[PDB]
């Protein structure tokens, strides 16, 4: 959940 | 305080199918995007009311949509509203979702239910609403990632979303300060 990290989408 | 960010990230893999998004440069589009509906469905509301409309029809949510939205902005919106509509309406006998119907990413049934809960609302409104927010993620996320690409970086991080927004007269109207 870091601000940096890449968004992960978690719907498909 | 809805979360739009997978519909978000779709637009994103359209308009820049190469370009990542991090954790909090979604978080901000998010909330311009929340913001942008309750401005726009609050005037929209108003204007059916002082009116004497019994619906939200989306000749108000045209309207709102170029109350809220500064001259160019809204001229596209407007198009991609309009488009929506007529695809929509077109599309009555289709088996497909709404937001198919429309041929749009953003979802149209929860446009509708949030119309609802802050009276009644016809069903083209919440298909123009849907589109408005469409063409205003995709305009952002086009800008802040040319960006992002500009400054040799393959993911849209908060400072090119503010770059995006400051260099953009209209942007930084609409959602600066």
């Amino acid at each position: 959940d870091g601000d940096d990290e890449e968004f992960v989408n978690e719907e498909y | 305080k809805e979360t739009y960010s997978s519909y978000i990230y779709k637009v994103l893999k359209q308009v820049h199918p190469d370009t990542g998004i991090s954790n909090q440069a979604m978080r901000i589009l998010n909330s311009f995007v929340n913001d942008i509906f309750e401005r726009i469905a609050t005037e929209a509301s108003k204007l059916a009311a002082y009116n004497k409309k019994s619906t939200i029809s989306s000749r108000e949510i045209q309207t709102a949509v170029r109350l809220i939205l500064p001259g160019e902005l809204a001229k596209h919106a407007v198009t991609e509203g309009t488009k929506s509509v007529t695809k929509y309406s077109s599309s009555a006998q289709s088996a497909q979702s709404r937001s198919a119907k429309a041929g749009l990413a953003f979802p149209v049934g929860r446009v509708h239910r949030l119309l609802r809960k802050g009276q009644r609302v016809g069903a083209g409104a919440p298909v123009y609403l849907a589109a408005v927010l469409e063409y205003l993620a995709a305009e952002i996320l086009e800008l802040a990632g040319n960006a992002a690409r500009d400054n040799k970086k393959t993911r849209i991080i908060p400072r090119h979303l503010q770059l995006a927004i400051r260099n953009d007269e209209e942007l930084n109207k609409l959602l600066g300060h």
